[PDB]
């Protein structure tokens, strides 16, 4: 059975964005979430990279 | 959330006088051709939101030669909004086939639903 | 449409309308049990349960057998609510609804659960194909949905409205009194229904003896044997039923049934054995049909099978009482033979 | 209309070239 | 016991071997499916069932012989098999009543009974065969728009507008003396070879078979009826195959045949095999394998068939079958060549030398119109042990390495991604 | 262990070994078909597949058919790889291992599977049921472990040493030249086999006509008819069966099959009906039995049953050489029956 | 991980030498009386982990009698480990019933395993 499925830190990626049906008639709001998700893990980035340098 | 009892006791009060009815049917028509689903192809028995669990029933009471029409209309629905074109003015839904053929199988549901709701608050009776 | 009932003074009463049909009348094989399934649930004036839990709060009970040719309702309340459970049962008794889209969920599991246990005991699947092969296609039909016909609502409706009929009726209690019953058919829906034909047969049934079947059911062996019997001389038959499943005779510690079943005019004796092995039922069956052919006098258990037969009377309306009296001796004859189980020990029906 | 009459896709279709290079 | 050939007007051949002793001669004519427009597709059919019908009750009360048929994409094989010393009687009575005259044949009754036997059991072959409906799905939806993709049975569509005309003009345009021959496979000698060119025993229609104006393509597509009705799945995978007369068939049917068939239910298949077979035997997977080479005279497909119980594990197979390609194309072990080449072997010599004459006398009818010469298998067993992993390696290099496929299943395939997670995934991106 | 070959310029070949026992000769029912799919795995002197997949790497396959009375293994190699293939054979041959715990596992799946995929065709089980009706406890026996009893591995390792044996034995291959077999089996261990007796029968089995079965299937309605056929008399009843199959007469278009099984000294003929309905059966099986009835004059059809036969034949053991000149007429008299599917529909033995 | 075929090989080695084995004999039944699980009431059959798959194998190979005694055994140790006390000295495992019934189990699985290993990777031989 695929590797993908089977080893259990992978089987949760998996059901998440390797295997999640989502509906057909998709528009660009719900693209506009993902936007939004990785808008915040560049603003954690950028924010641990600024307080490495903040008083 | 709103049950269709309400909704048929309106209607029917609605439609049986006749001022209110020559007042109020000439813009029911017009507000449906003006809202939209006439054209993409769907059915009124369709669009109702369709996961609560009396229109669950009602989905399975629902007979093999309506369901699967729903089924085509509604995944040709689903195609001709992904491709953001209208389908063609030949295959739309006329006026006169909107029918409501689902309506009773929710009225009949809804009716039982809520008239055993009620019978377990019932009293010592007199 | 006849009420009969006998008044007593216990607080408790009987109710029963006792419909001359089922599975004997019915024209196709899995419906007549799909209807008495069918039958208390979602009338048209009153709810499928609505207004049938509240007869569970007022006190009492609703039941709905099947058998041969009695859909019989029965209904057990107190001594005075009366009135409401004889216009419940007649409401019920009117074809009301039998609404199609609400059985392809309401009978069919119960159904399918019912012959699921019915076929489980071969003893009963034995009964069955006895009367199947003796009876033909006329009195003996399956006695349960096993879906080997489509059938159909309409036809349902069809025979619902072929039997549910005021001249093919019966109503029958027990302490209750004549006076309520034999006005209170009268203010009722019960009686506005359409007289029909009596459905009841002139003739006796078509008998067939001699023809024997087997099947190859995995489980316990059991061979049961049967014998037509008639209304000249249905005496004798029960009172060796009686005779064989009682401990006066040797020929008991491994008899398991020897009930007779009864009929307006004909019935079947019958007589089982069974066994979990599948070689001692051959010797077993062996002995019985042999020394059964032999002969034996049968007067000293006469007095036993009238009590028996007093203590198994219950109701009104009872079975025709029957004179123990020129009851001497016995032989079998010809026969009907039915192997469940294994096929190839048990003996076949040359030998036997 | 049988199952097998594929509906014209000549609107959309490629030219009468096959895909042999299009891959590239 | 040596194929021999020649030309005279129409082509005769003969495969003699007094093996056997059951006689048969026929006619295999060039042409069927292929060879006719969408619009009326079971004409072939319909010459079939009428001959397979009428023409079995009148040779039978007459004489002894038995006469079947077939139609697979361009032949109509209708070989009359005999005794070996009755070969004389069915050439007598094959040319006097299928080539003419088809008027005491193609009564209305006659025909119009045949019609509705062929569409109802068109009909009840449409519900209940699956595998076959699948396949002929394929062939529809890889040859789109194209002289190839009708089917060999048709549509009730196509079946109901023809009576009499269309079937006679189909006649006259393709059972002409160009492209047709006979084949005497059984134990005759030479009989056949001077018998069948006499006074007048010679087909009518002379001239040529009309050049149709395409031949065939190729283009990924699916055709799936998704309906959970039906109990199990059905899937076929394809990539397009090597058409006859090329110095790829055989390396093309050896590299069907190293996956090899399998049987889930079989106590003597699971424990042998090769690693996808182990894999998916690990958990349960799959039910059966079919991998098919099938070539034609315009383009050949290679395809892989499965029929599967499980439901939820439909990808794991696909993914396990892509890989397990994707490794055929990359690196192959020696004894895998070796194993495969001797069950090929073994699988020609059954297929090509079975005791029915009938199976024999079709294959040689097929290859006798396309090679243009039989190709005996003693040079197909010299030149088959020549094949070597160099080559094989090369021709999956471009048959299968990011090739378009097509695929159609009938029943529960709901389970399978579309297109994108079975066909971006020949290559598993580390090659 | 007489043996026979036959010399083909063509480079492929098989042989067969046909041990002339199976379902007939089981003591137990559900052992033959258990044994036969227990055949080909775990030798003792080598694995079950670490040393018989070499057999297709090697240029070769093996098969374990069945029948009513052979047990049949064949394999089919090249010409060139013929010793290692008779070896092999003779080693699983051998009694070798029957391993205990390699039952409950390995065969048990493979027979369910084989009897619930040979159960749902109607066809097979008409043909079971015709079987046991004519014959009992005979020559007719369960083809197929259904598991209506337990059989132990001692049982499976009596009958394999009942049967496999080098005197009750054969051994044909095509294909392959005479001397290498005549002198391969003796430089192989089926030399060593213990001589045992041949089971075959001197006379013909005793026979059973007349009687009927009837089951309750789910699906379509299948009416098999049974003839007893002897040895004797055996040329009629297969000119007639390829007559009524073929499409010489008008009783084809609903025919479904008419073969006539072989056994050493006899057979049955058989015939069947069916179809979707439960009402076309029953007018159609009621005109084949009385135009059958009626008589037919049956000769021309010989040269069409002759050529049919021949080319029926494929194997080396050449069934004997029927004489099909006299034929003359033909009138059925006494016959059997089965009726599967549904019942209340299909007639009855007394009108057919 | 430690296949059996080499422990059985190096105990046929070691047992078939007869100082050698007069030599180990002894030290052996006093290490496994020292071992301290016969007192605990475990036969050495069932202290073999059960997460390869062979493992499975041989288990689904026991008869049902075995498997039963083995869970009561299993299950009676779990309990008087929890309890810190040991079994009575009336049912501690006697050294001469310790017999091996397991180990044929894993060898003759053991050896199809090791087969099917090797037989994958076999030659074109000559
Ligand atoms: C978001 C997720 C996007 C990726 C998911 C995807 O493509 O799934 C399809 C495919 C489905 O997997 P499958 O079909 O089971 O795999 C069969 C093949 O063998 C799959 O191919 P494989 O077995 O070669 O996969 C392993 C490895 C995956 O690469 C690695 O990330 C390992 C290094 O493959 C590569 O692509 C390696 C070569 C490329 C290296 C590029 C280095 C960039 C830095 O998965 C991938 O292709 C995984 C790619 C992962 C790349 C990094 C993803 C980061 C996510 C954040
Ligand atoms: C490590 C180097 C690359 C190894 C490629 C490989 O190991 O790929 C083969 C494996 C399994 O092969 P399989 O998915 O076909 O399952 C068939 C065999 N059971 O798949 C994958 O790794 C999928 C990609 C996951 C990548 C994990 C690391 C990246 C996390 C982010
Ligand atoms: C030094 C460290 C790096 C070593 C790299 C070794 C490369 C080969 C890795 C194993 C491939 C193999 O094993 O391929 C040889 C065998 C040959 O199978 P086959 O061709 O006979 O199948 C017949 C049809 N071709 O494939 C397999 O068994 C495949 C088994 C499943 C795949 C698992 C792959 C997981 C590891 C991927 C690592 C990628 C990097
Ligand atoms: C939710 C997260 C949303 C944001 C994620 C954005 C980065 C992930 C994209 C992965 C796409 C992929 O990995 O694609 C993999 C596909 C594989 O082709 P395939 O899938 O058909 O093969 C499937 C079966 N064989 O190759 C490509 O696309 C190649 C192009 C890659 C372009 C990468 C661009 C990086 C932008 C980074 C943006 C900042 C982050
Ligand atoms: C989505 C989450 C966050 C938001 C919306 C956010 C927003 C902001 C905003 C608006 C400022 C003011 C800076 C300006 O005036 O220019 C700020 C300052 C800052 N943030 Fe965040 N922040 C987020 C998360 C974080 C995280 C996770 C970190 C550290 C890991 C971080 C570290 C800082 C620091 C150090 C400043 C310093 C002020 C500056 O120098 O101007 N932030 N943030
Ligand atoms: C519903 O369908 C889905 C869906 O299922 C998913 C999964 C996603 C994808 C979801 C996301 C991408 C959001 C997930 C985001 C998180 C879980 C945020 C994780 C939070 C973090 C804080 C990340 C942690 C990482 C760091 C802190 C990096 C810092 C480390 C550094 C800088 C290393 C420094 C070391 C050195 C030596 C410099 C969707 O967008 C989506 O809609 C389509």
């Amino acid at each position: 059975m695929a590797f993908r499925k089977s080893n259990v830190y992978l089987s949760l990626v998996n059901s998440y964005i390797i295997d999640s049906p989502q509906p057909s008639s998709i528009n660009y709001w719900w693209n506009m979430g993902s936007l939004l998700g990785l808008c915040l893990v560049i603003q954690i980035v950028t924010g641990i990279f600024m307080a490495m340098h903040y008083s | 959330p709103q049950s269709f009892t309400s909704i048929a006791r309106i209607g029917d009060y609605i439609l049986k006088s006749p001022v209110l009815s020559k007042l109020c049917v000439p813009v029911a028509n017009q507000f449906i051709n003006l809202a939209g689903y006439k054209k993409l192809g769907l059915k009124f028995d369709d669009l109702i939101a369709e996961e609560n669990p009396i229109m669950q029933t009602a989905l399975r009471r629902l007979p093999e030669d309506e369901s699967y029409a729903r089924a085509y209309r509604i995944i040709r629905a689903h195609q001709t909004e992904l491709t953001h074109h209208l389908l063609p003015r030949n295959e739309w839904i006329k006026a006169q086939e909107d029918v409501p053929y689902l309506l009773p199988y929710i009225l009949e549901a809804e009716a039982a639903a809520k008239e055993k709701d009620e019978l377990d608050n019932i009293e010592v009776s007199k | 449409l006849t009420v009969s009932a006998r008044d007593a003074p216990t607080k408790i009463s009987t109710l029963a309308v006792k419909v001359h049909g089922g599975s004997r009348y019915a024209t196709k094989d899995g419906v007549a049990h799909l209807l008495n399934r069918f039958n208390f649930q979602n009338t048209n004036t009153r709810s499928a349960l609505k207004l049938v839990r509240e007869s569970e709060l007022l006190g009492g009970t609703f039941k709905s057998t099947l058998d041969r040719e009695y859909i019989t309702l029965k209904a057990t309340f107190l001594k005075d609510d009366l009135p409401y459970y004889v216009n419940a049962l007649a409401d019920v008794l009117y074809k009301t609804a039998f609404k199609p889209h609400e059985l392809t969920e309401s009978v069919l599991p119960a159904a399918r659960y019912d012959y699921a246990v019915a076929e489980q005991c071969p003893v009963k699947s034995a009964e069955d194909q006895l009367y199947a092969i003796t009876f033909r296609k006329g009195l003996g039909n399956p006695l349960l949905y096993d879906g080997v016909e489509r059938v159909s609502l309409q036809d349902i409706k069809d025979f619902a409205d072929k039997v549910y009929t005021k001249e093919n009726l019966e109503v029958s209690g027990e302490n209750v009194v004549e006076a309520d019953l034999k006005r209170f058919v009268d203010e009722s829906l019960l009686s506005t229904l359409p007289a029909g034909k009596s459905l009841v047969s002139k003739s006796e049934p078509k008998f067939f003896l001699g023809e024997e079947n087997r099947v190859r059911f995995i489980g316990d062996s059991v061979a049961a044997i049967g014998i037509p019997v008639n209304k000249a001389s249905l005496a004798q038959y029960e009172v060796l039923a009686n005779y064989l499943t009682s401990a006066l005779s040797e020929l008991s510690g491994l008899i398991s049934s020897a009930k007779l079943d009864k009929f307006t005019d004909g019935g079947l004796f019958t007589l089982f054995v069974r066994d979990q092995d599948s070689a001692v039922v051959s010797s077993n069956i062996k002995k019985i049909v042999a020394d059964l052919k032999k002969g034996k006098d049968l007067s000293p258990a006469i007095n036993y099978t009238k009590l028996k037969n007093a203590v198994q009377n219950e109701s009104v309306s009872s079975p025709i009482e029957l004179n123990f009296d020129a009851v001497k001796d016995f032989k079998l004859g010809k026969f009907n033979y039915v192997a469940v189980g294994d096929v190839s020990n048990l003996p076949y029906l040359d030998e036997l | 209309k049988s199952t097998y009459r594929t509906p014209n896709f000549d609107d959309v279709l490629k030219e009468n070239n096959d895909a042999d290079k299009g891959r590239s | 016991a040596e194929v021999t050939q020649l030309s005279n007007g129409i082509v005769v051949a003969t495969e003699h071997n007094p093996s056997a002793h059951t006689a048969s001669v026929g006619v295999v004519f060039g042409s069927g499916a292929a060879n006719e427009n969408p619009y009326n597709n079971g004409v072939s059919n319909l010459w079939k069932n009428i001959f397979l019908s009428k023409e079995n009750s009148a040779v039978a009360a007459k004489e002894g012989l038995a006469l079947s048929s077939n139609i697979s994409r361009d032949f109509q094989s209708y070989i009359v098999s005999s005794l070996p010393g009755s070969t004389d009687k069915s050439l007598d009575f094959l040319n006097q009543s299928f080539i003419q005259q088809k008027a005491n044949l193609l009564s209305s009754s006659n025909f119009e009974a045949t019609k509705k036997s062929v569409l109802k059991q068109v009909q009840d072959f449409e519900e209940n065969d699956h595998p076959n409906r699948v396949l002929e799905h394929l062939h529809s939806t890889a040859f789109q728009n194209t002289p190839l993709s009708l089917p060999t049975r048709g549509t009730l569509e196509s079946l109901e507008n023809l009576v009499v005309a269309d079937l006679e003009s189909f006649a006259n345009n393709h059972f002409l003396n160009s492209n047709a021959v006979v084949v005497g496979t059984g134990n005759i000698k030479h009989e056949d070879l001077v018998n069948s060119i006499e006074s007048k025993n010679l087909s009518l229609q002379t001239g040529t078979k009309p050049v149709l104006k395409k031949k065939a393509a190729f283009l990924g597509s699916e055709v799936r009826l998704r309906d959970d009705t039906l109990p199990k799945a059905w899937i076929s995978l394809a990539v397009e195959g090597e058409p006859v007369n090329s110095p790829n068939y055989f390396v093309a049917k050896l590299a069907a045949q190293i996956f090899g068939s399998y049987n889930a239910f079989e106590p003597a298949s699971r424990l042998q095999g090769i690693k996808l077979l182990d894999n998916i035997q690990e958990y349960q997977l799959c039910d059966n394998f079919n991998h098919f080479s099938l070539s034609y005279k315009d383009s050949g497909l290679w395809g892989f068939s499965t029929a599967t119980r499980n439901v939820t594990m439909i990808d794991d197979l696909i993914h396990f079958t892509l890989k397990q390609w994707n490794r055929l194309t990359i690196s192959v072990t020696d004894t895998e060549v070796e194993r495969a080449k001797s069950l090929l072997k073994l699988q020609l010599g059954q297929l090509y030398e079975s005791g029915n004459p009938v199976n024999d006398a079709n294959l040689l009818g097929a290859e006798v119109l396309i090679k243009g010469s039989k190709l005996s298998l003693g040079e197909a067993f010299k030149k088959i042990d020549a094949i070597t992993v160099k080559d094989v390696k090369a021709w999956a290099g471009k048959r299968l390495w990011d090739q378009d496929i097509a695929i159609a299943g009938t029943g529960q395939i709901e389970g399978l991604l579309d297109y994108m997670r079975i066909r971006s995934d020949m290559s598993m991106m580390r090659w």
